[PDB]
């Protein structure tokens, strides 16, 4: 089949600037190429087909070029919204493959987070486990360090880290750490902190 | 952007090595959205006709149920367009207005020739029942209709004595190829069925065969432009002529050619090179050579042929006769395959060679010496098989630019398509 | 408008076959265009599956080794997917798509996409528990279930903004635990409702929680 | 798939116009191919009378002259036959056949339908059990057993014309 | 115009043997020459068309062969469904000429009173069935006396499941001169009945 080998894989830019993405062929594909986006959580959207055309209702930031094998995609200016999964797929003939992709992020300013604790609730008390979360509610960049700190005590081991994606609006970031622990221990200690 | 090409000249290499021999490019481009497709199992888009003005283009193709060659005619679409450069690496197309002539049910065929701003359609009828049910293969009149940019389109009826053809026709067809504008009047090829009342010594030319000549004791080559072996009917070719375009009272006139120096009626393409003019008529019998004619005006009497064969039509025919020695016989093609001039004298031209294969087509395309030699190039080997091709050429960025209208199928199992691609023609001397 | 929605198993044993089911409303399957199967792994990596051409021929993608087979039914205007010896290797998300072969040439629509997981477990329902409390926060903690996909809403459809579902991590447990948590304000607190709704549909456990 | 039917008298006054029609289902006439006219004569002789393309030209025989007028009708799909003057010698059988383009044959030929010319009036059979039928003018008198029952043993012998002018001919089954 | 000689008029063989056809033709036509057959009582059909071509839903065993002016058709394994007439047919151009025709025989014996009465009239008729050859002498004795000029003879052609004669003698007589009359015979002498086989 016809390997499509596509990249950088990651580009993080400031919003105006210009990205250039190559996606390159094996063999001579003419120019039988097209370009999809897939923004977080939606199915892809064509974006630019035959390698230089631009689809009815894209606007003019994207625009494509290359002939042959070698294959170009550029955006003029990165805007706000414009973050999302890049690849490019071949129609040279079947079976139709596409590249590994190409994954975009926005920088921005750096913003300080808001840090939150939640106790355990009385049902869970009830079943027989303990769960601690701290909350980070806008921050950039995901760059954060979290550690628990149980009257005076250090943890490791027991807990664990889940990142949102990066705001489509805002470009921040949120995080959430929980700690795991059983009814005993939690009923053996009273002060509970965590920092980050 | 563009202008009306203008030949290349030998402006270097005329000291000893003088080999001023043009080549076509290394790639072959596409120009999306000619005109509007659809996606449907039970269409057939079937006949093109393409045509390049000053700085703008007419485009029109037709629409059949279900079979390519016969088959309802669903439409007839007319596109007006200009090309323009949109920063890509070759030339592009922006639609202006798309048409679709009313009552398709009743033309016989139509074709297009685009001027300086100014489009024109001319499309043959058929002759309509008191119920209006279109009697097929009969002749009625004409339609003329008018295209301007930003401008709504005039149709004008011509009918009665609006138009005195030399003989009495009885079905005629417009050459898909189209015409040209000159001054006030314009200039399309028809064919049809002649009723003719005089003796026919028919045009009979071939090589060397040697069964009884291979036919070519003339009762064979006679008996190929009769319809159905009948002296008293003939199928001819015929000039075309529009009087007066600009009034709004348009008169026509006809040319029909003597069979003494004419094959089997086909369709054809008028051009318009240099201060000359020239016609390219289509293989429809044991004949499959190129037939192209240089005249100093628009006159039957004053047309020389020319002498070369490449495009050898090789697809879409039932004969049986070696191309080395095209041995007179019976047969019906129905391809097409004409060939744009690069020259005053057409020395120079460039045409699409398509070859049948085991399955499919297998295509090139390539621009002929004057000296005799070729420089081809394949082109498409995605395509599962493509027909026909239709070239016109133009200056487009100090540089000659043509753009190659085809159609067939990509996929074996999809209904047939017309697909339109862009290339370069590239002067060089050794 | 042409409108293509997946349905079928979302938990498969290994060695057992799985059978999608791709329906599609308001365009006959027969009329025109082709239609096919596309998987997306993690990591987002794509992968051509097959397809099924409108006269009914169905075309597979060789890297499958012959264990795929499309099908269609026209009365229903349906075509299906079959895929036997699956393995936890086949996990991913799996799309219905058309394609058109006259002027653009690309796939035009795509269905939202089901989850399939592969795996010898057994499912398990969720189990919410109350996050109780201008930027106090109010959240639920889904946990304790199987498979993966688990939802989350607000004020059944309302209160939308500042809602931030965070992305999910098995524990060593072999399940699931997600916490959603959406800022209110403050004044808000003791005027608004919060009920979080809950719907872990591959165990049809629907959890209204206040 | 086509299929052509003749209808018409079967007997003409000499130097009377005759009238013929076939009729053609499962296609159109104007799509194409050409519509003839063949007759054989009742010494096993053939000849070709004419034929009306689907555009509209009509050629006909040399030997024939002005004698002859084809027409057609679209609506009906019908292509009907007229003769001026009709002598003795026109007695014969006339078919309508179809002129395909190439490979030159008239594959689809009508069922037939006998003609004959004389002043004499018809007359019908009087038939009489063995069966046996006598005096009947003029016609190819076709005869059935059983409703078409019995097909073994038909033996249905020729026609032998009376001095009377009341061709009469024997029919057997075994 | 153009003219075609069919030659022979009638020929004769038996089952399992190869016959020759042959039409002539008065200038070259390049092949555009078709063969058709024609059963008895029903409409020709095309058996070869350009010469050389098998037609549709017909026996492999006809074949086509010839080029410029003269033209033959060949049949192998001779069936007895081959009874009927061949005729070769000019289309190179108008007008469309036939040949005189050809007729195939396939060779290979064992070959009531009047009703009417009432009308005036009284037939007599003999019937011979299976007779073979074609040929045969058929003799009326009314009481022993011979009558000649009043009896017609009707013979139906060879059959195509067996190759089978049918025959019958008419004769037709006043009510009068049937009444006069007591004894009538009928004689069958021909090749296979030697003997004046009669029945009365």
């Amino acid at each position: 089949s016809i390997v499509m080998t596509q990249t950088p894989k990651f580009l993080l830019v400031s919003a105006g600037d210009r990205v250039a993405m190559t996606c390159k062929a094996s063999q001579s594909v003419n120019d039988d190429v097209a370009w999809y986006q897939q923004k977080p959580g939606q199915s892809p959207k064509l974006l630019i087909n035959f390698a230089s055309n631009r689809y009815t209702g894209v606007p003019d930031r994207f625009t494509g070029s290359g002939y042959g094998t070698d294959f170009t995609f550029t955006i003029s200016t990165v805007q706000a919204e414009d973050l999302a999964f890049y690849f490019c797929q071949q129609d040279y003939s079947s079976p139709f493959t596409f590249g590994s992709g190409t994954k975009l992020e926005i920088k921005r300013t750096v913003a300080a987070p808001s840090v939150f604790i939640f106790p355990p609730s009385d049902e869970q008390l009830k079943s027989g486990t303990a769960s601690v979360v701290c909350l980070l509610n806008n921050f950039y960049p995901r760059e954060a360090k979290v550690q628990w700190k149980v009257d005076n005590a250090l943890q490791s081991g027991n807990s664990q880290e889940s990142v949102t994606e990066q705001d489509s609006k805002d470009s921040t970031y949120s995080l959430s750490s929980t700690l795991t622990l059983s009814k005993a221990d939690y009923e053996k200690h009273k002060v509970y902190a965590c920092e980050v | 952007t563009i202008k009306p090409v203008e030949y290349y000249k030998p402006d270097g290499c005329n000291k000893t090595n003088d080999h001023f021999t043009m080549q076509p490019g290394v790639n072959f481009y596409t120009v999306p959205n000619l005109g509007p497709s659809s996606s449907s199992a039970d269409e057939c888009y079937t006949n093109p006709s393409f045509s390049i003005g000053s700085s703008i283009y007419m485009f029109s193709q037709e629409i059949r149920k279900t079979d390519c060659t016969t088959g309802e005619i669903l439409s007839i679409q007319i596109v007006l367009g200009r090309i323009v450069d949109k920063g890509q690496q070759g030339p592009q197309a922006s639609p202006l207005l798309v048409w679709s002539v009313p009552n398709p049910k009743i033309i016989n065929s139509c074709a297009v020739a685009a001027g300086d701003e100014t489009g024109w359609v001319l499309c043959s009828v058929t002759l309509t029942a008191a119920s209006g049910e279109p009697i097929p293969h009969m002749f009625d009149g004409f339609w003329l209709y008018k295209f301007e940019p930003d401008t709504e389109v005039v149709a004008y009826r011509i009918t009665g004595f609006a138009y005195l053809l030399d003989k009495v026709y009885d079905s005629v067809f417009i050459g898909k190829g189209g015409g040209i504008q000159r001054g006030n009047d314009l200039y399309f090829q028809m064919f049809g069925l002649s009723r003719n009342r005089q003796s026919i010594k028919a045009l009979c030319e071939h090589g060397s065969c040697l069964g009884t000549g291979g036919g070519g004791y003339q009762v064979l080559c006679d008996r190929a432009v009769m319809s159905f072996g009948s002296e008293e009917s003939l199928i001819s070719n015929a000039y075309l002529k529009v009087n007066d375009v600009a009034s709004g009272k348009p008169t026509i006139i006809s040319q029909t050619f003597p069979p003494s120096d004419s094959y089997k009626g086909s369709n054809g393409r008028i051009y318009t090179i240099g201060e000359r003019y020239g016609i390219y008529l289509a293989p429809s019998s044991w004949n499959r050579y190129l037939r192209f004619g240089l005249t100093p005006d628009i006159s039957v009497r004053s047309t020389t042929w020319l002498k070369e064969k490449d495009p050898i039509m090789k697809v879409l025919t039932t004969c049986t006769n070696t191309d080395k020695d095209m041995c007179p016989e019976i047969c019906n093609t129905r391809g097409y395959q004409d060939i744009f001039p690069l020259s005053e004298d057409s020395s120079f031209y460039t045409y699409i060679g398509i070859t049948p294969s085991n399955e499919g087509t297998k295509s090139f395309v390539a621009v002929k010496d004057d000296a005799g030699h070729v420089a081809s190039i394949t082109i498409l080997p995605n395509y599962y098989s493509i027909t026909s091709a239709t070239i016109s050429c133009f200056m487009y960025k100090e540089e000659i630019w043509c753009i190659a209208v085809t159609e067939g199928r990509k996929q074996k199992e999809n209904p047939q398509r017309i697909y339109a691609h862009s290339y370069r023609v590239q002067k060089m001397c050794f | 408008d042409v409108q293509l929605q997946e349905s079928g198993p979302d938990l498969v044993k290994p060695s057992q076959s799985l059978s999608l089911t791709c329906t599609v409303t308001g365009y006959s399957i027969t009329s025109g265009y082709s239609w096919h199967w596309i998987r997306q792994f993690p990591g987002n990596k794509l992968e051509w599956m097959g397809s099924i051409h409108f006269s009914g021929i169905s075309n597979y993608n060789p890297s499958l080794k012959g264990r795929i087979s499309i099908t269609r039914d026209t009365s229903k205007n349906q075509f299906f997917l079959q895929l036997n010896s699956v393995t936890t290797e086949d996990t991913a998300t799996y799309y219905c798509v058309r394609k058109d072969f006259g002027s653009s040439h690309h796939f035009d629509y795509w269905g939202q996409g089901t989850t399939l997981t592969v795996s010898s477990a057994s499912t398990k329902g969720p189990s919410v528990f109350p996050l109780a409390p201008g930027t106090a926060a109010l959240g639920c903690l889904v946990k304790d279930y199987f498979p993966e996909p688990v939802t989350v809403s607000w004020n059944s459809g309302a209160l939308t903004s500042g809602v931030h579902t965070f992305p999910a991590v098995l524990q060593s447990s072999g399940l699931y635990s997600l916490s959603s948590v959406v800022t209110v304000p403050s004044s808000s607190l003791g005027t608004q409702t919060y009920i979080c709704n809950v719907n872990h549909k591959p165990s049809n456990t629907k959890v209204d929680k206040k």
